[PDB]
């Protein structure tokens, strides 16, 4: 099911394409929550495969920013709100997210709920929607109100309400998993873990009197699609700058030469994280394919009878239904 | 001066303290919104 | 006083970031008001010193302009729709406004009550906020309804009531002199006159056998500063890309023969209006700064004399207090 999820989205979006409608699977979003310094842009744009979003100390994203992935043979971006504008450095592409808040919010460190849109290209992505949210803080700055940590706290509770929101429950080494504000807020609304995923981080930086052998097997507190650890960048190591291949490096060798770990290396680092994400993302696909090929086979009817000479349409209908066939089979 | 300064806050409030002393021995001291006062409990 | 003033004022919103309290000084708004094809827009790009207002045929402002101008040491411009867009080029700018207008209402007679919200940054201006406004009428055209003044007049009375308002009163010729929307709303809210300069713009179409020449000659209701009368693009001038200056050049012309202004001759023009109007802006900013100076002398006595050990109230306060007194003194 690995091996089929990433191509049949790509080969059902394309027939759609030739046809001229706007037929989508409508991949259900991932949103990223938790304390600041949790790690929580790290995590995200990780799976992506690129450096592309602000990341933390202080209050930095103060927008939430709706990126759709686009599968692409180039790897750039560019904004919606920038018509023609293509970055190719990505370092001024995540300045550029700064910048366009600023545009509505003010320059003395002001937020707004209203949603930046940036669209990413590369092609080692399904066409979904993941969201960088702001981090809980303790103190205001610029313009922000005492009240600053319970404002951002909503902002996030109106993308993590809706329905198939897979929460990236991001928590920091430094801080005992009781004490996790990503975890108790993931907790509070799906209890159960029908659609939470969660992310340990800073494997590598624990404190002295924690481990994960019983949270991987499925054990301490059991999760429906379980946890995925992880060895994400730190603070330190968020404002040095440490690129992607060093961080997933040490982070994957770790796993294989802990005791606690070693006999289940084989569902451990990004291969196994990134099996999980999309894992959840193949049971909604199959399930909407009905409801777009009846939606086709009506539209030719209409105009064919009242004669549009738009035949074109009845040709690129046809194509459409193959496609469909093969992914309800796998 | 700052010395000065410093010897106000200090020499005022220890004062207060010693005159409500003085209320407290006579049976007029102040009470709390439905106590009684201490002279009145012990008759 | 503008002059000394437009610096002090960006330095004191510096000190209150420090004391990371929400203090601001809110700066009075500027609105341009008159009926339509008024020359409005002209009126307004001239005090600001720039094309960027949006001029064509028939109705011009179309909808309104909500732009609020920030310090900033780039100079560019960013809309609240188009999140993120880099222009670059002022003409641009201009062009792109413009382009905005016409996607809702077209170029046939229009109207749309929602604003277009743009943010201007420039490193010699104010924190202001400056809205350009439908043209109110007596007379329908084109294809607007019977009761086109009813809906215009309530879109641009929210913002002339707003207290400290300086009101760029333009009267179109095309309609009754003294039925002038212009000075109707001008004597509403500012009656002497320290801030309220009547003009009486397109004075070349004027129908033929009327004018206001007891009320313009300062006789009829004196105004302290009289009337100054001015004479603005045309219709052929604004469909030709006419520029600032040439615009002055027509107003000559009129006004040697005109009954009502030739003695007051001396007392026209567009620059003149400019200089009275910055000095009552001044006014406001002032007033309020005592009253935060002595919140602040109060918080540090208490612990000083006790001396808390919260010795870090004694540094922010003092700081505070240095910049507030600057100000005072002018």
């Amino acid at each position: 099911s690995m091996e089929d999820l990433i191509p049949l989205v790509n080969r059902l979006q394309d027939a759609f394409s030739a046809i001229g409608q706007n037929a989508d699977l409508d991949l259900p979003q991932i949103a990223v929550v938790g304390g600041q310094s949790a790690g929580k842009s790290s995590v995200l744009e990780n799976f992506v495969g690129r450096d592309f979003l602000p990341r933390g100390s202080g209050i930095v994203t103060r927008r939430p920013l709706v990126l759709q992935l686009v599968n692409a043979t180039t790897e750039y971006a560019e904004f919606l709100h920038c018509k023609g504008k293509k970055f190719t450095d990505f370092e001024e592409v995540r300045l550029e997210i700064e910048a366009e808040t600023d545009r509505v919010t003010g320059t003395n460190k002001g937020i707004s709920p209203v949603p930046i849109n940036l669209r990413v290209y590369s092609p080692h992505v399904l066409n979904l929607t993941l969201v960088d949210l702001p981090g809980m803080t303790k103190v205001p700055v610029g313009d922000q109100p005492p009240d600053i940590e319970f404002q951002i706290r909503d902002m996030l509770m109106q993308f993590v309400t809706k329905e198939n929101c897979l929460i990236l429950a991001v928590s920091p080494a430094n801080s005992d998993l009781a004490n996790s504000d990503a975890l108790k807020v993931a907790k509070e609304v799906d209890p159960q873990g029908q659609r939470t995923i969660g992310v340990i981080t800073k494997l590598d930086l624990m404190d002295e009197g924690t481990d994960a052998r019983d949270v991987l097997e499925n054990k301490l507190l059991p999760l429906r699609r379980g946890y995925i650890g992880v060895v994400n960048r730190s603070q330190k190591d968020i404002d040095g700058k440490k690129d992607i291949t060093a961080a997933l490096a040490a982070e994957r060798k770790f796993f294989l030469s802990h005791p606690s770990y070693r006999h289940l290396a084989d569902r451990m680092g990004t291969p196994y994280l990134q099996k999980v994400l999309n894992q959840q993302l193949t049971n909604h696909i199959r399930d909407t394919l009905p409801g777009l090929r009846n939606k086709l086979q009506s539209q030719l009817l209409s105009i064919e009878k009242e004669v549009d000479e738009m035949l074109r349409m009845y040709h690129a209908l046809k194509e459409a239904l193959s496609i469909i066939g093969n992914i309800n089979t796998t | 001066e700052d010395e000065n300064e410093k010897m106000f806050f200090l020499i005022d409030k220890v004062n207060a303290f010693n005159q409500d002393i003085t209320a407290l021995m006579q049976g007029e001291e102040t009470v709390g919104e439905e106590d009684i006062r201490l002279f009145t409990r012990l008759r």
